[PDB]
């Protein structure tokens, strides 16, 4: 119902306020919640950094290897989530 | 006029407490809860009780109008809805019913779709009314669930596209969750007027009266929006029995009707049960769980008996 | 065994072609389309026709398993509603309950996995375009689309609960009297319940009309059935011998005791009235049809 939008060696996500926003790849990469809490897959730990920016209306994924398409995913009602996916952006190193 | 049941296999029956097909016959003799559901309640001589109505489309349905967006202490976007009778007439809270007919009769997060069709046309948008529909959840255990007072609340994932003051329909689909915090309990009634008020005009509780018997249920499995679980909803009689009993209105000639579950191919009785005047089944059984019976079987009325009749064990 | 109809007002009837209450009786004599719906078809002596089955929950429902991803589109094998595999050589147009009109049908796809010993679940809004070349229920396969992009599981029990239409705009091909091609472009429809029409001048079909919800956009779409689902169920139960061509029925007001109009209920299971205008039958909410007597087709109805 919302329309998420992302962005080969700053990706922005934009919608048509969400409870979690996360970046994926093809597996989970990095996520941030509206508590400001973050989490990372073990293979990305230390090199990757998720960060929320309310002022600029987007969620960035700063990535600091050849084993690295990336997607934006965004709402909870009671304790039941619904997820909203963007269409993606390729990443190749 | 002689009492009859319809001739319908389990595969031709639907649940009277949620819009689902019947999946299996079921017993649970170790049930500690008082069984007092309000949908699927009909006496054998055709008196609907509780919140029971005839439409399969009315079970756990609501009709009304959204008044405004509201706040509540849980995640989501929240909306207040006045509710009418399902036939569109204003609900009169002083009527002798527990709640508008069709109101859900159990505690849980009921998941479905809210849809609206506007009454008006807007200048510049054309001569046909606008529409919208979104997934929604109604927590029947919430203090804001007050259908007997003529209004309820629902929550959506959608944050803006629900219109105030427009005709609104809730189509039930399943449950949102059966996790700890979601309070699914099929035998716990909602407080239809909210937390501060007693329920009224209830269909009575049901139980076997002869020792060694237990209730027999028609069980359906109910969909989940997400999470883990295999939730089920047990009704006392399928909706087609409610409809048939209402049509026939046959006088009940004793307190208990002996019925036999028969295999039409062999003509043989698979097991027997008591069909009580208030509208529920008991059997003599020493296993709990789903009933193993051939798919072509159905209940046939045999004769009127008394409360002391001894059933053959299943 | 005497022929009977149940005693049910419009407010106690449901549509046999979509899970909706009946809202109004309706005529439309100038309909150019062939009326040949496949749900809500039952003879007066209780023989189901077309894709008609008895469950209100089965109307426009599907049961099956998702095979793969193909908006986002998913391919789904469909079974009979009782879970048994559908045999395409069976003498039916499609699995019983299959939608019988062209449109974008909107509803919810839900899944409960086969494997604390409790299965995972998911449900999403979904749309089934019955006019698509991939709508092939007679071949045991259909496609549905979701707004949801990823969380639909392959090889898991899947249920479609119908709710309304996605749209009735031009590109949505809603036409309640256009049948789906149940086998797609590959073969013509088979074993169909026959088309219905008045045979004598001055008569037209009488419909039980329901308004169907919309996911979005503009419109007030309706779905018209020939007999409500409760009549299908009743006829199936009773199986009363049909004694002539037509059951003459009278629509009566129980409060005044007066007959409002009469109709022919044809053996194949549809109504005609003597009317030559389109629109609602304006009738008291307490009215219902009562069987009067068997007549032949040459009976002349009083104008309603």
């Amino acid at each position: 119902q919302v329309q998420l939008q992302e962005s080969l060696v700053r990706l922005s996500c934009a919608a048509s306020s969400m409870h979690v926003v996360g970046w994926y790849r093809q597996e989970l990469v990095a996520s941030i919640t509206d508590d400001g809490s973050t989490d990372y897959v073990d293979s990305v730990k230390g090199r990757f950094t998720i960060s929320r920016d309310i002022a600029e209306n987007t969620v960035y994924l700063q990535m600091n290897n050849p084993e690295d398409v990336y997607y934006c995913k965004g709402i909870v009602v009671f304790t039941t989530p619904m997820h909203y996916w963007g269409k993606g952006t390729q990443v190749t190193v | 006029k002689p009492f009859t049941l319809p001739i319908l296999t389990l595969g031709e029956l639907t649940n009277s407490r949620f819009p689902l097909p019947i999946d299996v016959l079921y017993t649970n003799p170790n049930e500690s809860a008082i069984v007092q559901c309000q949908n699927g309640r009909c006496t054998l001589d055709g008196e609907l009780q509780g919140t029971t109505q005839l439409l399969p489309t009315g079970i756990c349905a609501f009709r009304g109008k959204v008044t405004q967006q509201v706040q509540d202490e849980h995640r989501g976007t929240h909306w207040n809805m006045t509710v009418t009778n399902l036939n569109g007439t204003p609900f009169d809270p002083t009527e002798d019913v527990p709640a508008p007919l069709g109101t859900p009769d159990f505690s849980g997060q009921i998941y479905g779709v809210i849809s609206q069709r506007n009454t008006n046309t807007v200048p510049g948008e054309g001569n046909l009314p606008a529409n919208r529909a979104h997934e929604a959840v109604i927590a029947t255990y919430s203090p804001k669930f007050t259908p007997k007072l003529g209004n309820i609340q629902f929550s959506t994932w959608e944050t803006q596209d629900v219109s105030s003051g427009q005709p609104t329909k809730f189509t039930p689909v399943g449950l949102a969750s059966v996790d700890a915090n979601s309070h699914f309990d099929q035998w716990t009634l909602p407080s239809y007027s909210g937390a501060l008020t007693l329920n009224m005009n209830l269909a009575p509780s049901v139980a076997p009266v002869f020792p060694g018997e237990c209730l027999l249920f028609f069980r359906s499995f109910i969909p989940l929006k997400g999470g883990y679980g295999n939730p089920a909803i047990d009704c006392l009689m399928p909706q087609e029995w409610v409809q048939h009993l209402y049509q026939e209105s046959a006088p009940s000639l004793s307190d208990v009707a002996l019925v036999r579950y028969v295999n039409p191919e062999t003509g043989r009785t698979l097991f027997e049960a008591k069909l009580h005047r208030n509208g529920f089944l008991t059997v003599a059984r020493n296993s709990a769980g789903p009933v193993v019976a051939p798919t072509n079987g159905y209940f046939r009325f045999d004769s009127w008996v008394n409360q002391f009749y001894t059933l053959a064990p299943m």
